[PDB]
């Protein structure tokens, strides 16, 4: 239905690509997201992130990833219209800054974050932006994969795909040292991230170049070699000059985690994409054995 | 090898729904197979002047495929509705496709830079946004694991044959693109080496040497008849080092089946 139906409340941020904004539809009431992109300022045509995410988000149909009402299609500018949950994670975090969040909500959230991720790799699907920031909760204890303009659809096997990919806090090693092919892994690694992101109330490793970033991790995952990564030193963007460090105890780097817990993210951050856990199997793990629904507070 | 299956059962599930009308060219008015024939024939050679992946030209074949399925076009638009399609094509599998400019240049000033991107909305609209098709190119490269031992020949010419089946709806739009990619595969694999599809495949499709058969003996046709055939766009392509020369190879002279 056309624009003339849609009332703006307010600009919520920017998205990898577009604008965000909260709407209400004026005869149904409904509350909407609406995905502002303009095909003026470059004369490309609708851009290629629009694309992908349209169509692999028509195809997806989780309760863990958000849903596409509808796309509305002007000569002028192009909306998507979704469903209106709450918020995205990163203003969750902040928004609970001073008490932290419930164990057993960052449990029951990695655990549906982790199903979202195993739909989305089983109709071969890379998200490669995931971060707390394309992540959304609603009021009830559900969250839910967005943000899908950075997404590829991936063959079996992979080609080499664009290197970009991934905001550097939640880059894994391989896309770090330039291989030639990367997969569901990647997605992966980032979960791992969020997840002890989530627990320790910080980034996991807070970079601020490619070189920075490697280091953080190589510190506290010791440096990789040939028995932990087969194949790590001949690498493109792999240096004999790298500092050969050692692998710190994983309860120091993330304390408030029991033995389940460490255990499934020492295998969300394992070096070689190959022996890093998928999301299938991940549900499995013994961590997830008493997870409940928790609701999120959010005012104190 | 952990998702591998079930998403060979998704596309297996998607190739149905993202198939076009079988006989679209008998409602269309004024357009032929002989028409598309050259469309795709000269999208061939776009992939080939801007290095495009094989992926993008049958995902392309596919777009139009299915626009012509709902939308009559006359003749002298055929060829905007193909260069919107490459461009969507490119936009969704190119890591660096090429820009709205250089697919109007290829056109010889036939078409606007507004044609086509009026075009590209057009196209959307119809297809609904649903651009995520299978191909015979994805079914292929799954059986590529399953080559005791990789062989590069076969991998290039079941690509060349693969390709070939683009070119002609009559008959290949009867066929599912995982039938398609079964035959030319086998015939791929019967050609250079003599050996047979696979027992691991029949495991993992269902399909057998017979229920291939039907596609494989006017595949079998296409091949034999490929230096007769009015466009060789295909077979110029399939010359170069980069595709060890397959398509100057000998055909073999009956599949014995
Ligand atoms: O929230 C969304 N975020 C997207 N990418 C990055 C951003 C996060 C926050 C602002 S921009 S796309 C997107 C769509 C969307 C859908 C439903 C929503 N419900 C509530 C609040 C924001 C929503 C955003
Ligand atoms: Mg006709």
């Amino acid at each position: 239905g056309s624009m003339e139906n849609f009332q703006k409340v307010e600009k919520i941020g920017e998205g990898t690509y577009g604008v965000v904004y909260k709407a209400r539809n004026k005869l149904t009431g409904e509350v909407v997201a609406l995905k502002k992109i303009r095909l003026d300022t470059e004369t490309e045509g609708v851009p290629s992130t629009a694309i992908r995410e349209i169509s692999l988000l028509k195809e997806l149909n989780h309760p863990n990833i958000v849903k596409l009402l509808d796309v509305i299609h002007t000569e002028n500018k192009l909306y998507l219209v979704f469903e209106f949950l709450s918020m995205d994670l990163k203003k969750f975090m902040d928004a609970s800054a001073l008490t932290g969040i419930p164990l057993p909500l960052i449990k029951s959230y990695l655990f549906q974050l982790l199903q979202g991720l195993a739909f989305c790799h089983s109709h071969r699907v890379l998200h490669r932006d995931l971060k707390p920031e394309n992540l959304l909760i609603n009021t009830e204890g559900a969250i839910k994969l967005a943000d899908f303009g950075l997404a590829r659809a991936f063959g079996v096997p992979v080609r080499t795909y664009t290197h970009e990919v991934v905001t550097l806090w939640y880059r894994a090693p391989e896309i770090l040292l330039g291989c030639k092919y990367y997969s569901t892994a990647v997605d992966i690694w980032s979960l791992g991230c969020i997840f002890a992101e989530m627990v320790t109330r910080r980034a996991l490793f807070p970079g601020d170049s490619e070189i920075d970033q490697l280091f953080r991790i190589f510190r506290t995952l010791g440096t990789p070699d040939e028995v932990v990564w087969p194949g790590v030193t001949s690498m493109p963007d792999y240096k004999p000059s790298f500092p050969k460090w050692a692998r710190q105890d994983f309860s120091k780097v993330v304390p408030p985690l029991d033995e389940d817990g460490r255990s499934l993210l020492s295998q969300m951050l394992h070096y070689d994409p190959n022996k890093r856990i998928s999301a299938k199997a991940a549900l499995a793990h013994p961590f997830f054995q008493d997870v409940t629904k928790p609701v999120p507070h959010l005012r104190l | 090898p952990d998702y591998h299956e079930d998403i060979h059962t998704y596309l297996r599930e998607m190739e149905v729904k993202c198939k076009p009308k079988v006989g679209y060219m008998k409602k269309q008015p004024d357009i032929t197979n002989s028409m598309r024939a050259i469309l795709v024939d000269w999208l061939v050679e776009v992939g080939e002047e801007y290095k495009l992946q094989n992926e993008t030209l049958h995902l392309a074949v596919n777009y139009i495929d299915r626009f012509l399925s709902s939308m009559s076009v006359l003749r002298g638009k055929l060829q905007l509705v193909g260069t919107a399609a490459m461009l969507l094509a490119s936009k969704f599998e190119e890591i660096y496709p090429p820009e709205v400019a250089e697919f109007v240049y290829i056109t010889d000033d036939t078409y606007t830079k507004k044609q086509v991107l009026r075009m590209e909305h057009l196209v959307l609209k119809v297809l609904t946004f649903d651009l995520a098709a299978p191909t015979v190119n994805q079914f292929l490269t799954q059986y590529f694991l399953h080559q005791q031992p990789a062989n590069c020949k076969v991998e290039s010419l079941a690509m060349f044959l693969g390709e070939l089946s683009l070119i002609d709806a009559d008959p290949y739009l009867k066929y599912l693109p995982s039938v398609i990619a079964g035959a030319a595969f086998h015939l791929a694999l019967y050609t250079v080496t003599g050996q047979s599809w696979p027992e691991s495949l029949i495991r993992k499709t269902g399909y057998t040497l017979e229920s291939l058969k039907p596609c494989l003996m006017d595949l079998h046709q296409t091949y034999l008849k490929a230096p007769q055939h009015a466009q060789q766009s295909i077979r110029e392509k399939y010359k170069n080092s980069k595709y060890h020369g397959v398509s100057l190879l000998n055909p073999p002279e009956t599949l014995n089946l």
